[PDB]
């Protein structure tokens, strides 16, 4: 609170 | 005390912490030492090795097209293009010491100890990869070398997912979609990387039926990445 | 490397969100002893500002998780030791910046403009490293947080007008400190408020098209009021 398209690649993160 | 002190479950918990604070360097250092321990990662293990390496090779990446970017645009200054060329120099520097690194894990430990072949398509995916990464910032021989491996390192968890994996698994999907990024961005075939990202949604979407409500959701959020890449090559 | 190299170095590194290397370039900069530039002065105030960013980002996160860890005393221990290593690197990005702030912004600044400028920064790092201080330290740190505050507070009040955002800015640090490490709501309002009020009286008289960072930061103080009255 104080002052201040790409091509696509993939990871797979399986459970 | 230190990395070489510390058990796996430790080195975990360090690791999901760093995670957490946004601190990939941590990250990466905790699940490198986990690797080098010499036993096959689970699946939470493996995904915070990749995680960890993709936000630290990425920040790289992103860096190295930001100063090349500039680089083009430059005024011909002396001192600004000196400067401007020894810092994207620096950041290759970092990104070849990375990618080395994630490279030696594979070689070393990752690859030969993958028991099953999910594993292995997934490992020879990311030496693929890191070779890709390796390649975007490469010249000269050295670059047919990095680009030579990457493509084989894909080809090989290609003929592998081929085999022993359906259509619509994750990690296939994402094979075809990082090796057709490959060919269109590194070899700059863009017909092989359309024909082989269009192979891969075809075969899968013929195969939606056999899925439940999970693994269609698994297999269509990749399935949009290659289709989204075709939109974009093709228009 | 000369003066412009290091400029256009960490011009590079801020594209690139490199505020490590940011900071180091106009730390350099800093020590070769000449006043800075209002563009140097900004590219030294981000560059910091994002590097003690970070690790106050972190800090935050990994004191959260270390608090509400129940029935865990092992990943508990590690969040403490964690949050003890993020703190020290806090503590020597913010010795740094303070080191540079008496050694030579502070001292090579004449124009009030500049003495405020550099005022506030010192009251901010000093707030930074209140944040995490305990005992002897954070009295320490808060009453010279306070201090410096203080000081830019009383020069700007003389000679700067209300619409200036550096006052503007400063107004709004100064109430965010009695806010967050005071915790005295009501001096963090009254502070907030008086500023505000003032650059509105000033901002009517004017054409706000040439004030645009002014009431950007109006708009803070105006969000930090309506957010603590409530």
């Amino acid at each position: 609170i104080s002052v201040i398209r790409r091509r696509q690649s993939v990871l797979n993160l399986m459970t | 005390m230190g990395s070489m002190t510390m058990d796996k479950s430790e080195l975990v918990q360090k690791a999901k912490l760093a995670e957490q604070a946004e601190r990939y360097d941590d990250m990466a250092a905790a699940m490198k030492a986990v690797t080098e321990q010499g036993h096959e990662l689970s699946n939470e293990e493996r995904n915070l090795l990749s995680v960890a390496y993709k936000n630290v090779v990425g920040a790289r990446r992103s860096s190295w097209r930001v100063i090349s970017s500039i680089e083009q645009k430059t005024e011909r200054n002396e001192k600004k293009q000196q400067m401007g060329k020894e810092y994207r120099e620096k950041i290759e520097a970092e990104l070849q010491d990375i990618c080395n690194d994630v490279l030696e894990l594979l070689d070393k430990y990752l690859i030969p100890n993958a028991t099953q072949p999910e594993s292995k398509v997934f490992y020879l995916k990311m030496k693929g990869d890191y070779f890709r990464y390796l390649s975007e910032v490469a010249s000269g021989d050295n670059k047919q070398t990095t680009v030579s491996n990457s493509q084989q390192a894909y080809q090989e968890a290609f003929e592998i997912s081929k085999k022993e994996m359906q259509p619509t698994h994750p990690i296939r999907l994402g094979l075809a979609l990082n090796f057709s990024v490959f060919y269109y961005e590194i070899l700059n075939s863009p017909e092989k990387a359309c024909s082989l990202a269009k192979t891969a949604f075809d075969e899968a979407i013929a195969e939606l039926d056999t899925l439940n409500e999970e693994s269609y959701k698994d297999s269509t959020l990749i399935m949009q990445l290659l289709r989204d890449n075709l939109t974009l090559w093709t228009s």
